[PDB]
């Protein structure tokens, strides 16, 4: 397992050296062109009416 | 209504540490160099440049160079 | 005509941004597009008049920044170059709308 | 949204279109290592092919977690961008 | 039409007609202008010839 | 500037039509084989790209070629620098425009099957601007040549001022050798 | 209350003002300062009038504006010689007599 | 200099509003061409005779300058 | 169901202005104490500013010096 | 959305389709026509054309400041 | 154009924050990136600086080559001379 781990580390370094500068990303995937374009509204959000009044 | 932010202990600690930076000053080498460069040398250079601009204007006008503090 | 050229996009933009709840997604689009289209038509007429008629239109409304000789103003210089840019901007804006 | 039956059919097509796989013994509830006999690298190749067909991107951890047909169908059906 | 399991609908008739006609107009304009101003561009003869 | 406005707006509108139809793909590595499925949009892209390259007697042929001729005829260090970089930029522009055309439309399909099924060409209000921009990218360069870039035109009146010692338009037109006039076309076809 | 809305000032330096000792009389000092301000403003407005007629010369005359408005250019540039109060950054070739 | 006398005068060049950079010996032929261009909306197929004459005059001027510089270079060598 | 023909779904713009709960039908909302003085002083500010600034004589030193400069230029010329 | 229907925004909001958008757009057209009249009259009053045009032009119908300016 | 997926839950800090967390341009999304992002993560900052300096040096070398060319010394036409004293009065000379 030790030489397996060193092989894994060397392969990871080699991959980090030769990886594509701008790898393809699905547009809606994290980091794509469509990421967080028109997201659905978050749940559990409340709008309060008559916030500031002179008398309650 | 119940609009108060859900305060995070670590965020509040970060804010307090940021606003209490005065206790961490120690006159280290980096702090001394930064004070001597950006607190003295840069203002002195700016003042000298401004006085030089005024004196160049005086020379171009032919007047006698003005007196500054 | 020329202040209409300059301010027609502004009128449509202001009305659609202050009363967009009543115009809607289709009404606001129609309004902005027709304002820009009329601006482009008036720009073509101005091109005829100025560039093809060898004329030149000058306008001035208010001094804006008025100092001893800081002679700012709300003027409008309508030369052949200005009119060519007017056509380019207005036509592209209408097509993009 | 895309129907679960169509998800099952497309995943089964991806699995069946494999060299080291016998197309007869492919069922929505088979395991890559156990039933139809593939190693880890064939599993990740199949996951990549599923991504390419379905137009979706899986994080590496979940891609490793996908190790069987049933998991593949479950994940693809739960994904809203299938 | 479908070939293996994927069917692709034909592009709309007005799409095809518009694209083909506009490209044909482009190519005919290029050819006509080349015939008219060929020697002038290529230096064979001046415009006043 | 006017010619570039026309054909560049055309290119952007056509690319936006392609992107909108392809479910906001925007990446050329997954866009191959759309010439058949996008007849009108591909036609518009081809017209605009040829204009941008400066295919003879389009709207880009009447603008960039004269710029290159003037850069050559400006016998100065800056003129030589500009001429060299302009010629090489014409070569590179032809290369990347034709590469974009090939990758987006003519290269065999590399996109996912999900986008290929649901692809529809530009609707009427996305096609009316494209047709007008194509007509402009065809005839604006030819119609406005004598109006704007002509020899001693009083069209500009006093809007644009050029010193008598700085006018080299006629010098370029009647002095530039034929090979230097034809350099942009050769570089464009080599880049293609 | 004011009588009518038009300014009434005197176009003459205030009397009992000593140039040798301008600070002897405070009223004379302040009135002389006001008069100097008024004279400088008059010169500024004269330069502004010359500038306006120069700009309209440049607009009316087209390509041949360099020789038709040369006199106006020279007049304006000599008129802007001593306009300012603190324009010492302007080069003496254009701001010094 | 040049081998062509300047037919157009300063007064008529100013009246016609000929551009400054083109107030050369061919301005007398440019003046009718600019009037034609104004009359025909600067269309590139309307004023042909005047445009051809003006371009021929400009080409003659440029060829005169080329001959002068060639003579200068031959004298230098 | 064309977008240019079918009427819109919502009868009222979403939400309420100033996040104010609408009064029950047949009733008018009760004004705040500050509202009347604030609106009266706003209207008074508008009318006072407009009327006074438009009716104020143009007795500026700039216009006075412009008139004097015009007189001096006419005298000199 | 679920909570966006309770948020009042000047420019409609997400998916703003009022029931009477046609009538509102007609009223907006009329408002543009009304507001453009003073602007057009001010344009016709303030335009200055020192050069008489070569051809008759539409601006000659209302604008009268044609050739009435001199630099003296 | 069209509604997308929900962004998801952001990061609630559970460990003491760094003293420069304002240099973390975090949205309401679980994928924050610093306000200053290096587009080419593969190359180091100094390597990128060296490559950019090489490109600018190529531009400067091409400019020096243009200077060494002396194209103005090989002009084929004599400078144009205008009539009426080289348009002195028209350009603004003293009449």
């Amino acid at each position: 397992p030790d030489t397996i781990d060193r092989l894994i580390a060397d392969a990871e370094a080699s991959y980090n050296k030769w990886r594509h500068p701008d790898p393809y990303i699905v547009p809606w995937a994290p980091g794509g062109s469509k990421f967080t374009r028109n997201p659905a509204p978050p749940q559990g959000i409340e709008i309060v009416y008559d916030y500031g009044r002179e008398d309650n | 209504g119940g609009m108060e932010a859900n305060k995070n202990k670590f965020i509040e600690d970060w804010g307090t540490a940021r606003e209490n930076l005065e206790f961490n000053f120690r006159w280290t080498r980096r702090n001394l160099a930064l004070v001597g460069i950006f607190g003295i040398a840069i203002p002195v250079l700016v003042y000298k440049g401004i006085v030089r601009e005024f004196h160049m204007q005086d020379e171009d006008n032919g007047r006698p160079y003005r007196k500054f503090m | 005509m020329y202040l209409l050229i300059v301010f027609l996009p502004l009128i449509g933009s202001s009305f659609a941004g202050f009363f967009g709840r009543f115009l809607g997604s289709e009404g606001s689009a129609i309004m902005t597009t027709t304002c820009v289209s009329f601006s482009s038509i008036l720009s073509l007429i101005a091109f005829y008049e100025v560039a093809l008629g060898a004329s030149a239109c000058y306008l001035r409304i208010a001094p804006w920044i008025s100092s001893e000789m800081f002679d700012a103003s709300w003027g409008f210089l309508f030369d052949s170059l200005t009119v060519v840019m007017l056509i380019v901007v207005t036509f592209i804006s209408s097509l993009v709308h | 949204h895309l129907s679960k039956e169509e998800v099952i059919q497309r995943v089964l097509a991806v699995v069946k279109d494999f060299p080291k796989v016998d197309p007869s013994k492919v069922t929505p509830d088979v395991h890559f290592q156990k039933d139809l006999g593939l190693d880890s690298l064939d599993n990740v190749e199949i996951v990549m092919a599923l991504e390419e067909e379905f137009k979706l991107e899986i994080p590496d951890k979940e891609a490793d977690k996908i190790d069987s047909c049933n998991l593949a169908i479950e994940y693809i059906a739960n994904h809203p961008m299938a | 039409t479908t070939y293996k399991g994927v069917t692709i609908h034909q592009p709309k008739r007005w799409h095809t007609i518009t694209g083909k006609g506009l490209c044909a107009v482009m190519w005919f304009w290029v050819l006509y202008r080349a015939k008219q101003d060929g020697p002038v561009v290529l230096g064979w003869r001046h415009p006043w010839e | 500037l006017m010619n570039h406005a026309f054909f560049k707006a055309l290119l952007f509108l056509s690319a936006g039509s392609v992107i909108h139809a392809m479910s906001d793909e925007q990446d050329m590595r997954k866009m191959g084989g759309l010439a058949s499925s996008f007849p009108f949009t591909y036609a518009m892209m081809l017209m605009g790209s040829l204009s941008l390259i400066g295919f003879p007697f389009l709207t880009g042929f009447y603008s960039k070629d004269v710029i290159l001729e003037l850069a050559y005829t400006k016998y100065t260090i800056s003129g030589n620098f500009a001429f060299w970089l302009g010629s090489v930029s014409v070569l590179f522009t032809s290369y990347y425009s034709f590469r974009s055309l090939f990758l987006t439309f003519l290269v065999p399909t590399n996109s996912f099957g999900r986008d290929i099924l649901r692809c529809h060409d530009a609707p009427i209000p996305m096609a009316i601007p494209l047709i007008l921009l194509a007509l402009g990218s065809l005839f604006v360069g030819y119609l406005a040549k004598d109006m704007m870039i002509g020899l001693g035109t009083n069209f500009w009146a006093n809007s644009l001022f050029v010193l008598p010692k700085n006018e080299i338009l006629a010098e370029s037109e009647f002095a530039a050798p034929t090979i230097t006039k034809l350099i942009p076309i050769l570089f464009s076809t080599s880049g293609a | 209350g004011r009588k009518k809305g038009y300014v009434e000032f005197d176009e003459s330096p205030p009397d009992d003002f000593d140039p040798a000792n301008p600070y002897k009389d405070p009223v004379a000092m302040l009135e002389m300062r006001e008069y100097i301000v008024r004279e400088k403003w008059i010169q500024i407005e004269k330069a502004k009038i010359i500038r306006e007629k120069l700009r309209w010369c440049y607009r009316i005359e087209g390509v041949n504006h360099l020789q038709k408005c040369r006199h106006l250019v020279n007049q304006y540039l000599e008129s802007t010689r001593g306009i300012g109060w603190g324009k010492d950054g302007r080069h003496p070739s254009l701001h010094a007599p | 200099g040049s081998s062509k006398k300047m037919i157009a005068t300063q007064e008529e060049m100013v009246e016609a509003r000929v551009p400054l950079a083109y107030r050369d010996q061919c301005a007398h032929l440019l003046i009718p061409l600019n009037k034609c261009r104004q009359a025909e909306f600067y269309l590139p197929w309307k004023c042909e005779n005047e445009r051809h004459s003006y371009e021929k005059c400009e080409y003659e001027l440029v060829m005169e300058r080329m001959l002068q510089m060639q003579k200068i270079r031959e004298e230098q060598k | 169901p064309s977008r240019w023909t079918s009427p819109g779904h919502e009868e009222r713009p979403k939400g309420y202005l100033f996040n104010r709960t609408p009064p029950p039908p047949g009733q008018s909302r009760k004004w705040e104490d500050w509202e009347l003085p604030c609106y009266i002083t706003s209207f008074l500010t508008i009318v006072i500013l407009g009327v006074g600034l438009n009716a104020k004589p143009d007795l500026t030193i700039e216009t006075w010096a412009h008139e004097k400069a015009l007189e001096r230029l006419k005298i000199e010329n | 959305g679920d909570f966006r229907t309770k948020v009042w925004s000047m420019t409609g909001g997400p998916y703003c389709r009022p029931k009477h958008w046609k009538r509102n757009t007609a009223i907006a057209m009329f408002g543009v026509v009304l507001v453009c009249i003073p602007i057009a009259m001010k344009s016709a009053e303030l335009e200055q054309r020192p050069h008489h045009p070569v051809r008759p032009i539409p601006s000659q119908l209302w604008c009268k400041n044609f050739g009435t300016k001199d630099y003296e | 154009s069209g509604m997308g997926l929900p962004v998801g839950k952001h990061y609630i800090p559970d460990k003491p924050l760094p003293m420069n967390e304002e240099l973390l341009w975090d949205n309401g999304t679980p994928f924050p990136e610093p306000c200053i992002d290096r587009i080419a993560d593969t190359v180091g900052k100094y390597e990128a600086l060296a490559w950019l300096c090489g490109g600018l040096s190529f531009f400067a070398s091409l400019g020096l080559l243009a200077v060494w060319n002396d194209k103005a010394s090989k002009i084929p036409f004599t400078p144009k001379v205008y009539p009426y004293d080289n348009l002195r009065v028209e350009l603004g000379g003293e009449p």
